[PDB]
C-alpha cells in the first residue's frame, strides 16, 4: 500500500527577520 | 551477483536533548521520598563579654515529602517464518527503535509532561520566577515585541551565587537574535565574519527544536509583517544539575509475550519504568512576553 | 552495464486505462503490482483485484473473474466487507510519484484488476502493471 | 510467499498498442526490457528506440525523442546500416511467450519505443514494457 | 511501602563570600 519517489519543485524560499 | 556493503543511511532526526543537564537518578521500587529542609533558623545572636547565658533562635523544617514515577509499555507482533528469511535483522531494529521511542518520548515528558501519569514537566509547573520582555510604544500603538536587551536583563539578572545556569531556546530565537542588526545598518552579535554560527560549546547557548518557539515557525513576528503574540515562551535559563531531576529504575526491556504467541504469529511486550520532579525551583528562572 | 533484466524478473500490463487484462502468473511464485499515475488524481480510487481459473474448453485460455478474497493477519483491525483484496490508491498523488503493493497468499492461475465502482473516471488517469519474480518453470 | 516486489523492480508502460511513454530512468542504474504480443502476427517487426534529455523549460520532463546509436560487441558481423540501435521481432512469436532486451549502454534520462515505419501495422498487436533494477537515491 | 533515596534539596542560599579574599591569620588567647 506504499511508495516513495523524489522529483520536488526545489523551489527555494526567503526568511527575511528584520527588526 | 550484486555486492553488498555495510553502510546504512538514516535520515532520522531525533530531537536536541536535555536528559544529561537534569540530576540523574538511578533508583529501586516506586515511591520514593527525600528531604527538603525549608531554611536554616537563625540559631545564635551574637555575645558580649560578660554575660553566661545565650537567648535561642527559631529553627527550620524539613518536609520530608516523596515522589513517584510512571511507566511505560508497548506491544508489538511478527510472523515466524517471515524473521528466519530476508537477511536484514529486523528483530534489532525493533529494540533499537522502541528505545529510540521510549527516549523521546521521556524528553517530551520531561518538559511537558501534564500531570496525570505524566512526568510533570517544568513547563507545565509555572513555578519558576519567569521575566517578560516589556512592549514597545511603536507610532503610539504598544505593541509587543523583543530586542535584545531583554535577553540582555534576562540573562545578567541570574543570582550567581546558584551557580553556572544553563539557558535553552529553539533555534527560531537563535536565528531572530542573529538577524538583529544597529542603526547605522552593522549586526549586533559576535561580528565572526561569516563565522558566528552556532558554537554554542559549553557557554550560554542551547538549541532545542522540540520546543515551542515564539516565531509561529518563521516570518511570524518580528517579520517585516505582523508583530508578535504576547504570554509566549521565549527561553529557559536554570542549573538543571540542582534544578530539575530525571529518575530512571528499569531500562527498556522486552519480552516474548508467553500466551498470544503461536507457531505461526510472535506476540512480544516491552517497559520501563522512568520519572521526574522539580528540585528548588527558585534556581532557575524563565523567559516570555 | 545493466544487465538483460526482462529475463530475471519480467513484467506485463495490467490495466492501461481503459481496459483490464489477464496475466499469467502460475509459471512464477512471487509478483506484485506497481501503479502509476498520468494525470492529478480528484479522488481515492478503489481497485479490485480478480483471480481467475482455467477455462474448461482450454488449459491455457482465461475463464471467470472471480473476485480474491482478502487475508488478514494479526495486526489487521480493520477488515473489509467479509474480506476481499482490495486496494486504493489515496489522493494527493501527483505524476512521477508511484506505488505499489502485493496480495498475502496467491489463489489461481492468472490476476487481474479492475477499477472498483466510482474510480472509473479516475482508474482512466492511472496505469497498472504487474512484475514476477522467481520463476523457475 | 510472494515478497511486496513493487518496491523493487517497478515497471511501466512503453507501448501499449498504439501509443509510445517516455519512462524515466534516472535513479534507477539498469533496465531491461519485455515485449508481448496479443494476437497472431503477420511478419517480423522492428521497433525504434529513442532517448530523451530535460528540456531546457522543466528538468523532470523529457524533451524530443533523440535516436539512440547502435553499440557493438566484440565478434560482430553486421552493424545497422545507419548505426542507430533498433530491436527486431521475428514472425511466429505466439502470444504466450514473452520476449526480452536490453540496451548495452544508455544514454539520457527518459527511454522511448516507437513503431518502425512499415512495420506499424502489427504494432496494435505488441505492448512492450519496461523494468528497472536500482534505486541510489 | 515508601522508598527512600539518598538526596536530599537544599533550595537556601548564604551569600557571596567575601572571607576568602582578606589575609586569613589563626590565632590563639585574646589581645593579639
Amino acid at each position: 500500500m506504499d511508495c516513495r519517489n523524489l522529483c520536488g519543485a526545489a523551489a527555494p524560499s526567503r526568511l527575511v527577520q528584520p527588526g | 551477483t550484486p555486492q553488498v556493503l555495510a553502510l546504512e543511511v538514516d535520515c532520522n532526526i531525533e530531537c536536541a536533548s536535555l536528559l544529561d543537564l537534569y540530576g540523574q537518578i538511578e533508583v529501586s521500587r516506586s515511591t520514593f521520598t527525600y528531604m527538603k529542609i525549608a531554611d536554616y533558623g537563625q540559631l545564635g545572636e551574637y555575645t558580649c563579654d560578660a554575660k553566661c547565658d545565650a537567648e535561642f533562635g527559631e529553627p527550620g523544617n524539613i518536609r520530608h515529602l516523596e515522589g513517584k514515577t510512571y511507566d511505560y509499555r508497548g506491544v508489538f507482533c511478527f510472523n515466524r517464518k517471515n524473521l528466519q528469511e530476508a537477511n536484514y535483522d529486523f528483530l534489532s531494529f525493533m529494540i533499537g527503535a522502541a528505545q529510540r521511542s521510549h527516549r523521546i518520548n521521556r524528553n517530551q515528558a520531561l518538559m511537558i509532561g501534564k500531570g496525570v501519569n505524566e512526568p510533570k514537566g517544568w513547563l507545565t509547573e509555572n513555578c519558576f520566577p519567569v521575566f517578560q520582555t516589556l512592549p514597545v510604544d511603536v507610532n503610539g500603538t504598544s505593541t509587543p515585541a523583543f530586542l535584545a536587551q531583554d535577553w540582555r536583563r534576562f540573562v545578567t539578572s541570574f543570582p550567581a551565587e546558584y551557580g553556572e545556569a544553563r539557558s535553552v531556546m529553539h533555534q527560531n530565537v537563535f536565528g531572530y537574535l542573529a538577524a538583529m542588526v544597529d542603526a547605522n545598518g552593522r549586526f549586533l552579535f559576535g561580528d565572526g565574519d561569516l563565522t558566528f554560527t552556532p558554537d554554542l560549546v559549553r557557554e550560554r547557548i542551547r538549541i532545542s527544536n522540540c520546543l515551542p518557539d515564539p516565531t509561529e515557525g518563521n516570518t511570524k513576528g518580528g517579520t517585516g509583517q505582523d508583530a508578535f503574540a504576547a504570554g509566549s515562551f521565549v527561553a529557559a535559563q536554570a542549573a538543571w544539575k540542582t534544578a530539575f531531576y530525571a529518575v530512571e529504575k528499569r531500562p527498556m526491556f522486552f519480552e516474548q509475550y508467553e500466551g498470544g504467541s503461536s507457531a505461526w504469529c510472535v506476540k512480544y511486550q516491552f517497559g520501563a519504568e522512568d520519572g521526574g520532579f522539580v528540585g528548588c525551583c527558585e534556581h532557575g528562572r524563565i523567559l516570555q512576553i | 552495464m545493466n544487465f538483460n533484466v526482462g529475463v530475471d524478473f519480467p513484467s506485463f500490463i495490467a490495466w492501461d486505462g481503459e481496459e483490464s487484462f489477464p496475466v499469467k502468473v502460475d509459471g512464477f511464485n512471487q509478483f506484485g503490482f506497481t501503479f502509476k499515475t498520468i494525470a492529478a488524481l480528484t479522488a481515492a480510487t478503489t481497485f479490485n483485484i480478480f483471480y481467475h481459473e482455467p477455462s474448461d474448453a482450454d488449459p491455457c485460455v482465461p475463464g471467470p473473474a472471480i473476485r480474491v478474497p482478502e487475508v488478514p493477519f494479526c495486526d489487521t483491525v480493520l477488515l473489509s466487507e467479509d474480506g476481499l483484496a482490495a486496494v486504493t490508491l489515496p489522493e494527493t498523488v501527483t505524476p512521477d510519484s508511484f506505488c505499489a503493493g502485493t496480495v498475502p497468499c496467491m489463489n489461481g492461475q492468472w490476476i487481474s484488476i479492475a477499477p472498483a465502482t466510482g474510480s472509473e473516471t479516475n482508474a482512466a488517469n492511472v496505469q497498472i502493471t504487474v512484475t514476477m519474480k522467481g520463476a523457475t518453470r
